[PDB]
């Protein structure tokens, strides 16, 4: 078969930059029970210069390796951002058992993202305890992915009434942190955020700032079209999108024609050369001359 | 006085993203069952079950309309009759919206989005999974008076908006159709052009769920063998 | 039905090597590859037998 | 668990209300009848007299 020859990218342009300040160490945090949701589009997204805002003291993801994070291009990511002791870290999983993972905002079994979390000695700490910070501890039935609750009602515990009746077995499931700086490190307020994301679902949004580079045409290269790579010949598309079409495949299940992001034109795509090689002789005996004979 | 109409194999859109040209491919989405009775009006509130059909020749959306949780229009405090005013001037022939007694205020907003200001069919499908509302719809000329016409014809998507939030009721702004959609898995049909032809049911019929099995608009004569029971 | 049986994910990630190569270290990577592999060669043992 | 005609009724570290649905060996039961300023001394991680 025949080799490529060289290699094309291509990424829309986008110059505004993804604003993390909020995210990373600002003048507020959320709560546990109230996680909160930010929405990060039509930025770009970088790592390596997350290391001078704050400090990172926990870097782990499950399901994106977290040396790649400038070579795929991502779509509709979700940031969470809430504070959680330091002795319940590792109750931030994908199928981890926790009383943060249980009866508070939990994580779906095929997450795909990163959490990071950096401890925090007294920006979130007081020396009185800090009360504004509330975590569940029961609940009547456990959350469903991605949840939230608000319900303020007293939790009911045996046949006694509660939910406004305070009586006997009727209690508050919110509890307050109370965070002081004289405690140990494992009581310590945390910063967390998680990052949930969603790949080749819809048109890219969130990419590296990677440059692009000239179409070439006829000459089948290694190609990245908004994350997509393959290899095969670029060729003029004759059949023609609709205005909301972006990917095409065959019966194959296998693309074929990707409208071009920057000229937002429509390119087909074909594998490079490909066959079989034999060859033929008429005796080691008699001679040495062979014949080759190509398939495809 | 609702009024019952069975509905007439229309409701196929576009499920994806995705161009395929001359294929028979299949899918399972939130589509409208074929021959079913939709409701028939000629401005009650109306439950917004899993998918809603409209299709009519202004939509409100929420869940208590008493500005107390944000409503997607399309914290407003509603009024007791809500609805919109165009009146007819003396002064000068036009029409001018003169009266608007829409709601009464917007204390706390969320998302605003504003888009260029602006005898026939008009077709929509409202359906909010994953905390996207997507809007599909086709302007569809036609000259009949009762009846939806007999044939296919696909709801190309118009637009996404991400909001996500609790949708129950919703309460329109004069004859207007309401479907319901279910899950459903049909064998979408395309063409060189690469749109919806045709489509065919896999639960309504026997004979559909053997097309469904077979992959094939066409049934050979003989025994077949579908599912299990 | 040999050629369908490409899109199955089979238990890993995705049905697609290209989106695998990208997406993990080579570490991590093979606790897919070696599912797809299983699998692709269980459908070609079946084709060559039928 | 829902008698209702105890003063105090508290587990400390299981689930209270999931106890007649586990299997356990062998139950060792103390009582004994303290003041009513002596209550709190007894629980765990208490000290007192
Ligand atoms: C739909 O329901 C109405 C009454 O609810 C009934 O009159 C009508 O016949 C039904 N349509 C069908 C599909 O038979
Ligand atoms: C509207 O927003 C303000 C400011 O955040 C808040 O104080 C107020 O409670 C909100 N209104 C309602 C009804 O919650
Ligand atoms: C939406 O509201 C209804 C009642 O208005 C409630 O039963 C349901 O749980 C709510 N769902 C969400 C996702 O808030
Ligand atoms: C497919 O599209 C071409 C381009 O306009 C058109 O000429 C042809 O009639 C179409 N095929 C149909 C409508 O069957």
């Amino acid at each position: 078969r025949v080799q490529p020859t060289e290699s094309i990218v291509r990424f829309p342009n986008i110059t505004n930059l993804c604003p993390f300040g909020e995210v990373f160490n600002a003048t507020r945090f959320a709560s546990v029970y109230a996680w909160n949701r930010k929405r990060i589009s039509n930025c770009v997204a970088d790592y390596s210069v997350l290391y001078n805002s704050a400090s990172f003291s926990t870097f782990k993801c499950y399901g994106v390796s977290p040396t790649k994070l400038n070579d795929l291009c991502f779509t509709n990511v979700y940031a969470d951002s809430f504070v959680i002791r330091g002795d319940e870290v590792r109750q931030i999983a994908p199928g981890q058992t926790g009383n943060i993972a249980d009866y508070n905002y939990k994580l779906p079994d095929d997450f795909t993202g990163c959490v990071i979390a950096w401890n925090s000695n007294n920006l979130d700490s007081k020396v009185g305890g800090n009360y504004n910070y509330l975590y569940r501890l029961f609940r009547k039935s456990n959350l469903k992915p991605f949840e939230r609750d608000i319900s303020t009602e007293i939790y009911q515990a045996g046949s006694t009434p509660c939910n406004g009746v305070k009586g006997f077995n009727c209690y508050f499931p919110l509890q307050s942190y109370g965070f002081q700086p004289t405690y140990g490190v494992g009581y310590q307020p945390y910063r967390v955020v998680v990052l949930s994301f969603e790949l080749l679902h819809a048109p890219a949004t969130v990419c590296g700032p990677k440059k692009s580079t000239n179409l070439v045409k006829n000459k089948c290269v290694n190609f990245n079209f908004n994350g997509l790579t393959g290899t095969g010949v670029l060729t003029e598309s004759n059949k023609k999108f609709l205005p909301f079409q972006q990917f095409g495949r065959d019966i194959a299940d296998t693309t074929d024609a990707v409208r071009d992001p920057q000229t937002l034109e429509i390119l087909d795509i074909t594998p490079c050369s490909f066959g079989g090689v034999s060859v033929i002789t008429p005796g080691t005996n008699t001679s040495n001359q062979v014949a080759v004979l190509y398939q495809g | 006085p609702p009024a019952y109409t069975n509905s007439f194999t229309r409701g196929v859109y576009y499920p994806d993203k995705v161009f395929r040209s001359s294929v028979l491919h299949s899918t399972q989405d939130l589509f409208l069952p074929f021959f079913s009775n939709v409701t028939w009006f000629h401005n009650p509130v109306l439950p917004f079950n899993d998918g809603v059909y409209f299709a009519s020749t202004g939509w409100i959306f929420g869940t208590t309309l008493d500005s107390k949780t944000q409503s997607l229009l399309i914290e407003f405090q509603f009024c007791n009759d809500p609805f919109l005013g165009v009146y007819y001037h003396k002064n000068n022939k036009s029409w001018m919206e003169s009266e608007f007694r829409v709601y009464s205020s917007a204390n706390n907003c969320t998302f605003e989005y504003v888009s260029q200001p602006f005898k026939n069919l008009r077709e929509f499908v409202f359906k909010n999974i994953d905390g996207y509302f997507k809007i599909y719809s086709k302007h569809t000329p036609i000259n009949l008076v009762r009846g939806l016409p007999q044939g296919f014809s696909a709801l190309e998507p118009l637009v996404d908006l991400p909001i996500g939030i609790n949708i129950t009721r919703f309460q329109t702004l004069a004859a207007y159709y309401v479907g319901y959609l279910q899950p459903r898995t049909f064998l979408l049909k395309y063409n060189e052009n690469g749109t919806i032809t045709d489509a065919v049911d896999c639960a309504l019929d026997p004979l559909s769920e053997t097309k469904c099995t077979l992959k094939s608009f066409t049934v050979e004569k003989g025994i077949y063998q579908t599912s299990n029971f | 039905t040999l050629v369908k049986q490409l899109s199955s994910n089979f238990g890993a990630i995705s049905s697609v090597l290209n989106d695998i190569l990208s997406r993990l270290d080579p570490p991590e990577a093979e606790v897919q590859i070696d599912r797809l592999i299983t699998g692709r060669l269980q459908s070609l043992q079946t084709y060559v037998t039928q």
